[PDB]
RNA sequence: UUUGCUCCACACAAUAUAGAUGGAUACGAAUAAGGCGUCCUUGUGGCGUCGCUGAACCAUAGCAGGCUAGCAACGGUGCACUUGGCGGAAAGGCCUUGGGUGCUUGCUGGCGAAUUGCAAUGUCAUUUUGCGUGGGGAUAAAUCAUUUGUAUACGACUUAGA
RNA sequence: GAACUGGCGAUGCGGGAUGAACCGAACGUAGAGUUAAGGUGCCGGAAUACACGCUCAUCAGACACCACAAAAGGUGUUAGU
C-alpha cells in the first residue's frame, strides 16, 4: 500500500540464565503496525535463532521524514528472487521521502522484472549526501544547470461524450 | 532571402514557472514550481495562495505562462518574498484566462433575479446593436 | 440534449467511437455518422489487411451465400463493429439500429449541419505519437471497395462550396464582432460586465 | 395546517389570495418587506370549499365579495414596497421555465 | 414564453439487474446535466411521470401518467434508482420521462 | 362495373407513436501545431491576440401569454405573396429583390385573471386512413381463354390476335 | 489401485461464456439495506477511474481448475551483476 517506516526493537524473553537480552532494532517499511511486525519477525528468523513465541517486541515507533520537502536521491539496495535464482540490484531513486522512495522502488520491481512483495528484500536505503556519486543516468539527467524541458501533446479529458470543435494538443 | 523555421514555443517547466492546480484539495489556485523531481512530477509552493508545499504529479497542474525568477530548491519565505516582488497574482489576474474563470463564477453566483436583470439588458443591448446593423 | 447528433468520422478509432456510439443508440439518441473513409485503426495497414483476410476466409462451407456476409465499403465496417456491440437480435437490438445511418462523405442531408467529435475516441488523443495507424478508405479499397475516387471528388466539391459558405460568415462575424465592440462601454454594458454577461 | 399564505398581487400576474404548500414552491433569495399588512384576519376556516352532494352531477356546468376586497386591501400595500427596487413588477409579473442547459442543482434561486 | 417546461428530462435506462437476471421493481433512470452522484444527491425523493398516449380516450383523455419516485444514486456517473407505483413496461428503454422538482428542499 | 380516380382547402371521425416539450448553431487541414485580427514586398511573411472545453452562443417578460394608450426609431421578427439566383451524392434545401400585413418586452401607462378551491401530463405534438363538402385535373391496362415454339415436367418464358 | 478430509451422487442459487464435482454460498413466502466469489469500453448492472513502469508481434496478449508448448537462440527493448 500507501507505506510508513517504523522502527522495531525486539528481544528475546528473558530467563533466569540470561536476564536483559540484546534488544535488536530494526528499520521496516510496511502498511501498518502487524504487517511491519509480522515482517520483523521474518527477518529475525532469518538472522538468529529467535521467533515470536520465544520473543517478544518492546517497542515499535513511526518514523517519518526529517525533511519531507526537500528533494533527495535516495541509493537502495535490494535482493529479489527471480524465477530461476537470487540477485541483488543497486537502484538509486530521485524523491522527496524514504517511504515515496521505496513505494516507486516497488512499483519499479514489480514492473521491470515481475517481482512480488514477497520476493524483494529491501538491504539498506540511504541518501547520496553528495553529486557525482550519482551512478545511474536515468536519476544523472535532472541533476544538470538550469533543467528545463516542454511537454508536448497535451491531452486534456472531456465530461461530455460530444465535443463541438476540433481539440488543440498545444500546451 | 533569409531562413524561416516556425519557433513552435511552448511553456517550459523550470524552477519560478507559476502553475494552476486543475483538481486535489488546492483545485483552482496558483503555485511556483520550486524544484523537478522527474519527468513526471515537480514539487511546487503555492505560499500566497495557501497551498501548502508538495510533491506532485504533473497531470495535476496546468503550467501558466508566467515566469518569475527563483533559485531552484528555494524555501517558501523565499518563494513568498520573490512573488510578491514580481507581483505575479495580478499579472495573473489580467489575463483573460483569469477573466473566463472570475465570468464563470459569476455566472454561477447569478440569482434568478439577476438572470432576469440580464435578460432585460441583453435585450436592450441586442435592439441597440441591430440598429446599428442597418447602416454598414 | 440533440434530436439528431452528426458525428464527423475523420482522425477517430473505430472501435472507441463505435463503443460510444452504440451505448448512445441503446440510450436513444439519434446518431448519423458522416466521412465513414477517414476513420482510422491503430495498427499497421499490413496487420489490418492480414486481418480482413482471416475474416474473408470464414464461410459456411456447403453454401457461400447463406455464410458471414463480408462487407467491403468503410461504412459498412464500421456497422459491422457496431452491430458487434449492439444485440442485434432483440427487438430492442433492431430498434436502437434503426436509429443510426453512416455515410461515406457528407451527403446533402448533412452538409449544411454541424458536425461533432468524440474526444475519447480520436486518435490524436488517444494514441501515443509514433504508433502507426491505418486509413480505413485506403483499407476497404485495398479489400474490395470500388467508388474511393468518386468520394474524393465529391468531397472536393464539397470542401469547394464550404470554404465560400465560410468566407461570408467569417466577413458577417467580424462585422458583428466589430458593432458588439463599439457598442460595449455603455451602461448597459457595464451593468451587463457587472452582472457576468 | 401547515400552508403558506402567498398573494400574487393579484394586480401583477393575476394570482389571487391563496394557501399552497410548502413542499410545492421554491423559495427564492428575492425579499421584499411585508411589514405593514394584516394578514391575521386569514385562516384555515376563511377558506371553505362548501362540500358538494353525490346528488349533483355537473353534466356540462361566483366569487366571495368579502374575498375580493380583502384581496383589494392586501395588494394595494404589498405594491408600495415593490415599486421600491426596480424591475420588481415586471419579474413577478414575468414566468419562470427551465431554459436549455439549466441544472437545478447547480443553480441558485 | 416559448418554454414552459418545470421538470428535468431524464431517459429510462434499464431495470436493476445482474449479468443475466433482471428486476422490474427498480429502475434505471438517467438525469440529463448530472455526471456524479453528489450532484444526484439533489434529485432524490423527487417525483417521476412517464408520460404517454394511447387511442382509447379513459377520462377525457388521451394520455396516461405512470406515476414513481427517485429513491437512491447509482454508479459513480449520476445514474439513479427508480421505483414506481407499477413497474415501466420495459418496452421504455430509452424513453424520455420526467423528474419534477417537487417534493423541494429550497 | 350506376358518378368511379387523383390533387388542393377545412369539417368530423377513426388510427397509432422505440417516445417534440426554446434552437441538429454547416470551413478545411495540422496536432513536435493552429484559429482570428491587422500590415506588407502576398509568403512555408511580419506584428498583435485567443485557447486551458458548449459552464458557450443565439433565443428567452405578456390569458399556454389577452384587450387597449403613448413615446423613440425606420430597426427586429412571423405569415401569405413576389423578383433573381444557386444546389444532382440521397439535389426537395439555401440565399436574395420588392411591397403588403401582424407583433414588438427598446421605453412609459390603463383594464382583465380568482373557484382547477394545498398537487394530480392536467391534455397545446405528428402519423396514417375514411367520409363529407367545393375547386381544379385525366379519360387505361393486366390476367384467364385462343395462338406461337427461339421456351417448357407443371408453373414460368417468347410471340400473335378489333 | 490405496490413505485422511471435503464434495457430487441426493443440490437448486451468484461466478468460472458454456460444464455433476472448481470458487462463493447451501434454499419457507415477501420488503429494505450490505456483501461474498467475480467484475465495472460496448454487448452488461458497475470508473474510457487514479498512479508507476513494460510490450508493437507480416501467427501480439488477455486470468486458477481449463482446455497445452520445450530445449536452444536474438546489438529487438528494458533493468541489473
Amino acid at each position: 500500500a500507501h507505506f510508513k517506516e517504523y522502527q522495531v526493537i525486539g528481544r528475546r524473553l528473558p530467563t533466569e540464565s540470561v536476564p536483559e537480552p540484546k534488544l535488536f532494532r530494526m528499520r521496516i517499511f510496511a502498511s501498518n503496525e502487524v504487517i511491519a511486525k509480522s515482517r520483523y519477525w521474518y527477518f529475525l528468523q532469518k538472522l538468529h535463532k529467535v521467533k515470536k513465541a520465544s520473543g517478544e517486541i518492546v517497542s515499535i515507533n513511526q518514523i517519518n521524514e526529517a525533511h519531507p520537502t526537500k528533494v533527495k536521491n535516495f541509493g537502495v539496495w535490494v535482493r529479489y528472487d527471480s524465477r530461476s535464482g537470487t540477485h541483488n540490484m543497486y537502484k538509486e531513486i530521485r524523491d522527496v521521502s524514504r517511504v515515496a522512495a521505496v513505494e516507486t522502488l516497488y512499483q519499479d520491481m514489480a514492473a521491470r522484472h515481475r517481482a512480488r512483495f514477497r520476493s524483494i528484500h529491501i538491504l539498506k536505503v540511504a541518501e547520496i549526501e553528495k553529486t557525482a556519486d550519482v551512478k545511474r543516468q536515468y536519476v544523472k539527467q535532472f541533476l544538470t544547470k538550469d533543467l528545463k524541458f516542454p511537454l508536448p501533446h497535451r491531452v486534456q479529458k472531456s465530461t461530455k461524450t460530444f465535443s463541438y470543435k476540433r481539440p488543440s494538443t498545444f500546451y | 532571402t533569409d531562413s524561416i523555421v516556425k519557433a513552435s514555443n511552448w511553456r517550459l517547466v523550470e524552477v519560478g514557472r507559476v502553475v494552476l492546480i486543475k483538481k486535489g484539495q488546492s483545485a483552482g489556485k496558483l503555485a511556483a514550481i520550486v524544484e523537478i523531481i522527474d519527468q513526471k512530477k515537480v514539487l511546487i509552493d503555492g505560499p500566497k495562495a495557501g497551498v501548502p508545499r508538495q510533491a506532485i504529479n504533473l497531470g495535476q497542474v496546468v503550467l501558466t505562462p508566467l515566469t518569475f525568477a527563483l533559485p531552484r530548491g528555494a524555501r517558501t519565505a523565499t518563494v513568498s518574498k520573490k512573488w510578491a516582488a514580481a507581483a505575479v497574482c495580478e499579472k495573473w489576474a489580467a489575463s483573460s484566462w483569469a477573466k473566463k474563470i472570475a465570468q464563470r463564477e459569476r455566472r454561477a453566483a447569478l440569482t434568478d433575479f439577476e438572470r432576469f436583470q440580464v435578460m432585460v439588458l441583453r435585450k436592450q443591448k441586442r435592439y441597440t446593436v441591430k440598429k446599428a446593423l442597418a447602416k454598414a | 440534449v440533440e434530436p439528431v447528433v452528426v458525428i464527423d468520422g475523420k482522425g477517430h478509432l473505430v472501435g472507441r467511437l463505435a463503443s460510444v456510439v452504440a451505448k448512445q443508440l441503446l440510450n436513444g439518441q439519434k446518431i448519423v455518422v458522416v466521412r465513414a473513409e477517414e476513420l482510422n485503426i491503430s495498427g499497421e495497414f499490413f496487420r489490418n489487411k492480414l486481418k480482413y483476410h482471416d475474416f474473408l476466409r470464414k464461410a459456411t462451407a456447403f453454401n457461400k451465400t447463406r455464410g458471414p456476409f463480408h462487407f467491403r465499403a468503410p461504412s459498412r465496417i464500421f456497422y459491422k463493429a457496431l452491430r458487434g456491440m449492439v444485440s442485434h437480435k432483440t427487438a430492442r437490438g433492431k430498434a436502437a439500429l434503426e436509429r443510426l445511418k453512416v455515410f461515406e462523405g457528407i451527403p446533402p442531408p448533412y452538409d449544411k449541419k454541424k458536425r461533432v467529435v468524440v474526444p475519447q475516441a480520436l486518435r490524436v488523443l488517444r494514441l501515443k505519437p509514433g504508433r502507426k495507424y491505418t486509413t480505413l478508405g485506403k483499407l476497404s479499397t485495398s479489400v474490395g471497395w470500388k467508388y474511393e475516387d468518386v468520394v474524393a471528388k465529391l468531397e472536393a466539391k464539397r470542401k469547394v462550396s464550404s470554404a465560400e459558405y465560410y468566407a461570408k460568415k467569417r466577413a458577417f462575424t467580424k462585422k458583428v464582432a466589430s458593432a458588439n465592440a463599439t457598442a460595449a462601454e455603455s451602461d448597459v454594458a457595464k451593468q451587463l460586465a457587472a452582472l457576468g454577461y | 395546517d401547515n400552508t403558506l399564505l402567498v398573494t400574487g398581487p393579484f394586480k401583477v400576474n393575476g394570482v389571487p389570495l391563496r394557501r399552497v404548500n410548502a413542499r410545492y414552491v421554491i423559495a427564492t433569495s428575492t425579499k421584499v418587506s411585508v411589514e405593514g399588512v394584516n394578514v391575521e384576519k386569514f385562516n384555515v376556516e376563511y377558506f371553505a370549499k362548501e362540500k358538494l352532494t353525490k346528488k349533483e352531477k355537473k353534466e356540462a356546468n361566483e366569487i366571495k365579495t368579502e374575498r375580493v376586497e380583502d384581496q383589494k386591501v392586501v395588494d394595494k400595500a404589498l405594491l408600495a414596497e415593490i415599486k421600491k427596487t426596480p424591475l420588481l413588477k415586471q419579474y413577478l409579473s414575468a414566468s419562470f421555465s427551465l431554459k436549455n442547459g439549466d441544472k437545478p442543482h447547480l443553480l441558485k434561486f | 414564453a416559448e418554454s414552459h417546461r418545470l421538470y428535468v428530462k431524464g431517459k429510462h435506462l434499464s431495470y436493476q439487474r445482474s449479468k443475466r437476471v433482471n428486476n422490474p421493481n427498480v429502475s434505471l433512470i438517467k438525469i440529463e446535466g448530472v455526471a456524479t452522484p453528489q450532484d444526484a444527491q439533489f434529485y432524490l425523493g423527487k417525483r417521476i411521470a412517464y408520460v404517454y398516449r394511447a387511442s382509447k380516450e379513459v377520462r377525457g383523455s388521451k394520455i396516461r401518467v405512470m406515476w414513481g419516485k427517485v429513491t437512491r444514486t447509482h454508479g459513480n456517473s449520476g445514474v439513479v434508482r427508480a421505483t414506481f407505483r407499477n413497474n415501466l413496461p420495459a418496452k421504455t428503454f430509452g424513453a424520455s420521462v420526467r423528474i419534477f422538482l417537487y417534493p423541494s428542499n429550497i
